[PDB]
């Protein structure tokens, strides 16, 4: 009832890695924000619009109200 | 076919992002109602969007003044409102439901 | 077994109604798809190893003849996208249409669908059910009719009686002699179909009647031509007189009513300044009569009833709707001034 | 023969799924919806034997709406109008 | 750095199938009143890194009467679909946002039996010739026990994506409104993925397990490996479907902590069943699918069609 | 507004793909400028080759295959 | 990665058929279909309709391709062989293999050769040709599967399958 | 016959549980008034865009301002 | 485009010499089920770009019969091997 | 463009490890007695594969129950709809149309 807990504690950590890894790639590749999901073709139209007007070539930088004054 | 010139283009384009456009977005359409609903008759009731270019600027020019009003009067709760809703994933409306009334504390009252 | 034999048999004619009740090429695909699904049990019933090796020669011949039809639909899906049953808007589609459907009705090419099935099925009883499958695609060629190439529909039909004729003089097995002259009576009706497509149905309704009454006569014992001898002086001598009358009627002799179609069908084939076309076929069905004479020279001249076996008992089969068949299949030639105004 | 039961008694067995402009469950048309409605307007009471040689204009463009046969040929020949003169100037247009 | 994410998911899961083989027997040992791997570890913990190298030293014979291109192609398709299925699976963020991926699980769980039909044929005779033919036959029949009651919750979820399958369970832990379906959800995966009470694939005293019976420890090392990769993947699929955890966007760290603890618990049951129950004697195995499992699954199917209508509780999509 | 900002894009796209086509070659066995392929003068929708012509380098691939195979 | 990712799939699919269209000893016939069925699904998973492609794995490739390999053991169980190790297989493999390239060879690799073989060109991005975009309803392809209007359709296809069992509940 | 619903439930209570759920499923949509609200909710969910109309004589109702008391009763859901 | 020529070249997996010949009849029933997906795909490419919105239920129904069709044909091919043990299309007894 | 590089990684890692087990560390040119042995833990099986009827009907029966779950598959998409009396009464038909096909066959299964 004792020695079986180290056997668990190597397997149990081994699924804490891929959940923490992928959650800190999308949040890290796009600068501290979640990743935009797009299930419907209308939802793609906002991102592909936003890429044309955000700053350079990205759907993950903002423009803001202060941009157009 | 014949097309209009390079002029009657290049108007003052609203250069904002997706979430800040969807930020207010609800107060927006339900209170202008003269240039835009008539623009639908200019597109549905008669087709060929090459004739209908006046009211495409009537919806655009008034929308330029909609954000120009909200910048001068109350933009301190506005910028933090579309901050939290830009914390992304589907842009839900039940996450920032708490912080929605701090924006609308005065939109019903101030302006 | 008894109740499920009706539900199989009921849906055969329910498969062919949807072929006729349709404004949409998808439903005419389903229509004689499920006929090819619901014939395969009727082939089987007594489980003999020719029958299993006959329906499988029946099967895939009507799988491909199904399959090219759906190819012909999807071609003119690309062209104008209408799916009503009408002209097919593409000569590469209609060519692939007509000589796909020529396998289910089998014409002179697509040959041995007709003898190799109908021979040796131990169910010789009927197999009158092979009149529905001659009836479903004819209901499809009534609509497609103003879009054909006019050469292919005749070349399958000029070859039809020239090779359905020669094929059976070399026979004894009277199922094959019924299987032959069933391509020939598909030769007379599709030679006419481009010219006034009604007065085609006149030939078909006659063909259902005269062929259905031939099988019911055959259901006492009859298997082979030598067995067709040994029932004149044994079973009933009135059967010999009856089996004479229908054959001489089905040959087309003008005292009887199998001369009713031709007499009318040449009224349409000329009137269209086409004379060398009927004179070939009208002289071709003459050696379609040398089946029937030399068949009537067996039973009606007392040719050797030997091997003394007495049938001292009566007969109890079911000769259903038999008393009214050789009274409209022989004596109707005076009584039809217009059958082609009821059917028109 | 074409009995046409479904014209007597008013059920639609099928019919809806037959042509390119019929119902559209949430009203999203096709790419050539404008020419279907225009071409069916041509041959209605016409008995279709004179429609093959009289109408002939509202059908041909509709065939060319759907496959874009000569539109792709007028486009392909512009790749041979220029693009042997890759090295002979006229980039046209400069980016963007 | 998308390519560094894929390798960050294949490699940390091969340990969790290697550190399950050790917990396969420690848990199965204290049921027998005996300690775990006692001497090599110190606690055991270093057993599988020694128990892996021995297999790749030991000579990988091919059988003389075997075929060639089929025998060495089924272990390619074994680890292929055993690891490809881990892709569209949220924790809390999946690697791939498929529009419809619940169906993609059955698009991946269907082709696994097409390797058993190979390997039973590809090598040799009767202890895997007919003895693997009746292992394809059990695995095909437990999709219609599976695919129906997988659809029977989707009438209540709303759509086919998996992000809605966490949204709809923020207040319920959905095992309660569908607990008859949750029973037959378990036994299906208990018998489809070829485990202990409904066995004949692996083989107790059946085909003396004639689906391996021939692989020496070169190619055999994956079969076992790959297979143990299904069993922790139906457990990671049950606990995203019934027993759904809570997602917070501001704190994704606390998702996985409360999540991996749950799939481990269900994984214990596949070990904890084996130390109780005997086999099923191939007839009674399939005698309870048609006669006994199946007509209830249609019954609740007609129940879950009408109940969203006659509650006026249509799920939104 | 999102409609009235989208239709302005394609007329700019049609103008530059015609005006930088009308200066390419004016051959007597060549094209007229301002014609259509169809007889009927009515505003049909454009095509991918109409908007994005013979260029086809990078961004045209992201236009067509953007929504498919991923965000 | 290229613009030619659709055209590079379909040539495999054409060569998938020529794999089993000749005579491969019917256990490699399964390795002609599952190759083609996935590669063919690689075409259909473009253009928007993904639900219609993923079903070809489940009901065709998942259903029929087990039973097609669940036989070839209970019948046709002779001593197996492989294709291309005989003379009758390789003689037909190359025959369409040239035309699998030769059709590609001049359909558009010449400028325009000349009138009849240039109406349909390869590429470019007008293969999809679906601009502009749509709405948040579905693809669609999504709101298409209907237990609305079509009722005569389903009442046949439901009932046509019910006699499908009763035909096979007999002879076997 | 009243023993038949108790002397087969001592032998095979497997299909009996199926018919008990097969029944009481077709019956209930003809019973509760919660249905036809299931069609009332499902009718006023706007997918497409509301195109406007034109004044010509009538003027039946619903002027240019939407927030006027102009349109029908779909505001019982917010109170629900 | 060329996405239709391939695949219309791939419709020639009938080819009739290899639609019933030679022996091991399972090789012939193979291309009868493999002649589908040259109809299931060739329909699906046409309904999908040209937004019909309704005819895309027809490729779903195209499988449902041809599966039930070929399943029936596979029942009889056991019956030819139930009596023999080998299918072998050069079995012929009932002449024509 | 990673879907499609989300799996070609996974298969080239799969075919890597099999050839570094079947090939490489393998090559058994020494004694390697591949004589008449390796016969799957037995001897010579002069019989071929015999037909078994009760293991053919299991193949066909599944196939006809597999089709009309794909008809049954767009039931969650058939919820957000128009006229729904039709949608309910047609959805209940197919299940009963699947249920009767049991009960007829249920009077004769065999030792399956
Ligand atoms: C009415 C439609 C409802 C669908 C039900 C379909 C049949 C469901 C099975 C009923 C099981 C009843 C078992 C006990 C029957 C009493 C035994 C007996 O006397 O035989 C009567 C039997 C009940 O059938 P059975 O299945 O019990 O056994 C009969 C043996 N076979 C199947 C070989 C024929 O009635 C008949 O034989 C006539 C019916 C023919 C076969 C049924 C298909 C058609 C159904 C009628 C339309
Ligand atoms: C028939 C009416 C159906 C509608 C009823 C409306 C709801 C009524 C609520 C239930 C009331 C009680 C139902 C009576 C059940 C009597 C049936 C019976 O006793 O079975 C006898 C026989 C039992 O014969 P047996 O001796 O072989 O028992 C074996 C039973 N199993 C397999 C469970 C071990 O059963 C049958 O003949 C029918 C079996 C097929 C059932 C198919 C299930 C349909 C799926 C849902 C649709
Ligand atoms: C008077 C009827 C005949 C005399 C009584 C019946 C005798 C008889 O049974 O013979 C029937 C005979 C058939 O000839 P057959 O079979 O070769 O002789 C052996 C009969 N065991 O011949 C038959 O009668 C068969 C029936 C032939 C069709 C009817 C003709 C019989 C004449 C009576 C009807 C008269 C009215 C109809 C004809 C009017 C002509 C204007
Ligand atoms: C022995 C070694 C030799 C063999 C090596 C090759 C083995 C490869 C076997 C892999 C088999 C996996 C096939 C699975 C196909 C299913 C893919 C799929 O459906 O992806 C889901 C997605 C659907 O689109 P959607 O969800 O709407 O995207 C969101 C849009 N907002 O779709 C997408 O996201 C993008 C769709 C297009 C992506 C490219 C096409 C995918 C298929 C490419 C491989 C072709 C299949 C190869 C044959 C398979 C053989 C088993
Ligand atoms: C009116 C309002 C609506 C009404 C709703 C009412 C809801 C009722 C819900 C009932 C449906 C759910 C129950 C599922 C049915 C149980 C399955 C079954 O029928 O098994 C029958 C099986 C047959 O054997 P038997 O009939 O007993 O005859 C031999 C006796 N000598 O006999 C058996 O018992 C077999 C037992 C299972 C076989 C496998 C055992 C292996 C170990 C499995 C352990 C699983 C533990 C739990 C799974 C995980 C749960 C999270």
């Amino acid at each position: 009832w004792f020695e079986v807990l180290p056997g668990i504690a190597v397997m149990g950590v081994c699924l804490f890695i891929p959940g923490m890894a992928t959650a800190r790639i999308h949040r890290f590749s796009n600068g501290g924000k979640e990743k935009r999901v797009a299930h419907y073709p209308y939802q793609w139209y906002l991102m592909e619009r936003d890429r044309r007007v955000s700053g350079v070539n990205r759907s993950y930088v903002s423009k803001g109200l202060e941009n157009i004054d | 076919v014949e097309l209009p010139s390079l002029e009657d283009l290049k108007v003052q384009e609203v250069k904002v992002s997706s979430s800040v456009l969807k930020a207010a977005a609800h107060h927006y359409g339900a209170q202008c109602d003269k240039p835009n609903k008539e623009f639908m008759l200019c597109r549905w009731e008669e087709k060929d969007p090459r004739r209908c270019l006046e009211e495409g600027k009537l919806v655009n020019q008034c929308a330029l003044e909609f954000f120009r009003q909200i910048k001068r009067h109350c933009a301190e709760p506005f910028t933090e409102y579309w901050t939290c809703i830009d914390y992304s994933g589907l842009q839900l409306f039940r996450r920032c439901r708490k912080q929605q009334a701090q924006f609308d504390e005065c939109v019903l009252d101030k302006l | 077994n008894p109740i499920i034999f009706i539900i199989i048999l009921l849906t055969i004619m329910l498969g062919t109604i949807i072929v006729m009740i349709s404004s949409h090429w998808l439903l005419v695909w389903i229509g004689f798809e499920m006929n090819m699904l619901a014939i395969i049990p009727i082939m089987m019933k007594n489980h003999n190893p020719r029958a299993t090796e006959a329906s499988t020669k029946y099967f895939l011949t009507q799988s491909t003849a199904s399959m090219l039809l759906m190819m012909a639909v999807i071609i003119n899906l690309m062209f104008s996208g209408q799916w009503t049953v009408m002209k097919l808007f593409n000569p590469m589609a209609s060519m692939l249409m007509t000589m796909a459907l020529a396998m289910k009705l089998g014409m002179a090419p697509f040959h041995f669908w007709v003898p190799e099935v109908t021979q040796g099925i131990p169910l010789s009883s009927g197999l009158i059910l092979l009149t529905w499958q001659k009836l479903a695609p004819m209901s499809v060629l009534y609509q497609i009719f103003p879009s054909i190439n006019l050469n292919l529909i005749l070349t399958l039909s000029v070859l039809s009686i020239l090779i359905g004729g020669w094929g059976g003089l070399n026979q004894t097995q009277l199922r094959k002699i019924m299987a032959y002259s069933s391509i020939a009576h598909m030769g007379w009706m599709t030679a006419v179909l481009p010219y006034n497509p009604t007065m085609t149905l006149l030939n078909l309704i006659i063909y259902i009647i005269m062929t259905s009454t031939m099988f019911t006569m055959f259901m006492a014992n009859s298997t082979t031509t030598t067995l067709s001898l040994s029932h004149t002086w044994n079973k009933t001598p009135i059967m010999t007189v009856l089996i004479l009358a229908t054959l001489l009627s089905m040959g087309g002799l003008p005292p009887l009513s199998g001369f009713m179609p031709k007499w009318m069908i040449i009224q349409e084939m000329t009137k269209n300044n086409s004379i060398i076309l009927p004179t070939f076929m009208a002289i071709t069905a003459l050696l379609n009569l040398y089946f029937y004479m030399r068949l009537t020279y067996s039973t009606t001249l007392t040719m050797f009833p030997s091997t003394n076996n007495m049938k001292m008992k009566w007969q109890f089969p079911l000769m259903k709707k038999m008393t009214f068949l050789p009274t409209m299949v022989v004596l109707s030639t005076m009584m039809l001034p217009l059958t082609p105004m009821l059917s028109v | 023969p074409f009995f046409d039961v479904q014209k007597r008694l008013g059920v639609d067995l099928d019919r809806w799924m037959t042509i390119q402009s019929a119902e559209q469950p949430h009203k999203i048309p096709s790419r050539c919806h404008a020419f279907e409605k225009e071409w069916i307007e041509c041959a209605h009471g016409i008995g279709s034997i004179r429609a093959e040689k009289e109408c002939k204009i509202e059908f041909e463009d509709f065939r060319e709406c759907l496959l874009r046969q000569k539109t792709m040929k007028r486009l392909h020949a512009i790749r041979r109008q220029r693009e042997k003169l890759i090295k002979e100037g006229k980039y046209t247009p400069p980016p963007h | 750095m998308f390519m560094i994410n894929i390798l960050m998911l294949i490699i940390p899961i091969l340990l969790a199938v290697a550190f399950l083989t050790l917990v396969e027997r420690k848990v199965l040992g204290y049921m027998q009143l005996r300690k775990g791997p006692n001497v090599v570890g110190p606690y055991g913990l270093l057993q599988p890194i020694a128990d892996a190298i021995k297999l790749f030293i030991k000579e990988p014979l091919r059988p003389a009467t075997s075929s060639a291109s089929m025998f060495i192609l089924a272990p390619i398709m074994a680890l292929g679909l055993a690891l490809t299925m881990w892709i569209p699976l949220p924790m809390p963020y999946p690697l791939i946002n498929m529009n419809l991926g619940v169906l993609f699980m059955l698009a991946m769980s269907s082709l696994a039996v097409y390797s058993i039909l190979w390997s039973g044929w590809a090598s040799n005779s009767k202890y895997a010739l007919i003895g693997a033919l009746r292992a394809v036959a059990q695995t095909i029949s437990y999709e219609v026990t599976l695919a129906i009651i997988l659809l029977s919750v989707l009438l209540m979820s709303g759509s086919f994506t998996l992000s809605t399958l966490i949204t709809t369970q923020e207040q319920m832990w959905l095992i309660l409104p569908a607990w008859p379906l949750a029973m037959m959800w378990f036994i299906s995966t208990l018998a489809e993925t070829n485990r202990a009470p409904f066995d004949l694939t692996e083989g107790e005293s059946e085909l003396v397990s004639g689906f391996n019976v021939e692989y020496a420890a070169g190619p055999f090392a994956l079969f076992f490996m790959a297979e143990y990769a299904n069993i922790i993947m139906m457990n990671i699929f049950t606990a995203i479907l019934f027993l759904g955890t809570s997602h917070n966007p501001h704190m994704p760290e606390l998702y996985t902590i409360n999540f991996t603890i749950k799939s481990l618990l269900l994984t214990m049951s596949f070990l904890w069943i084996r130390a109780s129950y005997p086999r099923f004697r191939y007839d009674q195995l399939m005698h309870l699918l048609w006669k006994n499992f199946l007509p209830l699954t249609l019954a609740l199917c007609m129940w879950h069609v009408s109940l969203p209508i006659l509650t006026s509780g249509i799920p939104p999509q | 507004l999102l409609q009235a900002e989208k239709d302005r894009r394609v007329l700019q796209m049609l103008r530059e793909n015609l005006e930088e086509e009308a200066t390419v070659m004016k051959d007597v066995p060549g094209w007229k400028v301002g014609e259509s392929v169809f007889h009927t003068t009515r505003w049909v929708t454009p095509m991918m080759g109409e908007l994005y012509g013979l260029r086809a380098s990078e961004e045209v691939l992201s236009a067509t295959y953007g929504f498919i195979w991923y965000t | 990665m290229m613009l030619y990712i659709v055209f590079i799939l379909s040539v495999i699919f054409v060569m998938g058929f020529v794999g089993f269209s000749s005579k491969p000893s019917p256990i490699y016939g399964g390795l002609g279909l599952i190759v083609s069925g996935g590669v063919g699904c690689g075409i259909v998973l473009n253009f928007g309709g993904s639900f219609l492609g993923l079903m070809v794995f489940l009901i065709y490739l998942g259903g029929m391709m087990v039973v097609f390999g669940y036989t070839t053991a209970m019948a046709t169980e002779q001593y197996p062989e492989i294709w291309l190790s005989n003379k009758a297989v390789l003689g037909a493999f190359v025959t369409g293999l040239l035309m699998e390239f030769f059709m590609v060879y001049y359909v558009l690799k010449d400028k325009e050769v000349e009138v009849v073989f240039e109406f349909n060109g390869l590429g470019d991005w007008v293969i999809y040709d679906t601009g502009d975009s749509g709405f948040f309803s579905e693809e669609a392809m999504g709101i298409a599967a209907l237990y609305s209007y079509g009722t005569w359709l389903v009442i046949v296809t439901g009932w046509s399958l019910l006699i499908g069992v009763v035909v096979i509940m007999e002879i076997t | 016959v009243a023993a038949f619903l108790k002397n087969v439930w001592a032998k095979e209570p497997v299909l009996v549980a199926s018919f008990a759920i097969a029944g009481l499923a077709v019956i209930l949509p003809t019973l509760s008034p919660y249905t036809k609200y299931s069609l009332m909710i499902n009718r006023a969910t706007p997918y497409n865009y509301p195109v406007p109309l034109r004044d010509d004589g009538n003027m039946p109702d619903v002027p240019s301002h939407p927030q006027d008391p102009q349109g029908p009763s779909l505001e019982w859901l917010k109170r629900l | 485009s060329m996405v239709y020529m391939n695949i219309m070249m791939a419709f020639t997996v009938s080819l009739v010499g290899l639609l019933m010949y030679r022996s091991h009849l399972m090789s012939s029933l193979l291309c009868l089920e493999g002649m589908m997906l040259s109809l299931f795909v060739m329909a699906a490419l046409t309904i999908l770009n040209s937004h019909f919105t309704l005819a895309s239920m027809m490729p779903i129904i195209l499988l449902v019969f041809a599966a039930c069709e070929a399943a029936l044909g596979l029942s009889l091919l056991v019956m030819v091997s139930n009596t023999y043990g080998t299918d072998y299309v050069q079995n012929l007894n009932l002449l024509q | 463009m990673n879907l499609m590089l989300a799996l070609l990684t996974n298969f080239t890692l799969a075919t890597l490890l099999v050839i570094i087990a079947f090939w490489l560390p393998q090559l058994n040119v020494y004694s390697e007695k591949t004589s008449p042995y390796e016969c799957g833990f037995d001897p010579m099986g002069s019989a071929r594969l015999p037909f078994s009827m009760k293991f053919f009907l299991v193949a066909i029966t599944f196939l006809l129950f597999d089709l009309e779950i794909a008809l049954l598959l767009p039931l969650p998409w058939a919820s957000q709809t128009a006229n729904l009396n039709t949608m309910l009464t047609m959805a209940l038909f197919l299940i009963i149309l699947l249920a009767v096909s049991l009960a007829y066959e249920w009077t004769q299964k065999g030792l399956e």
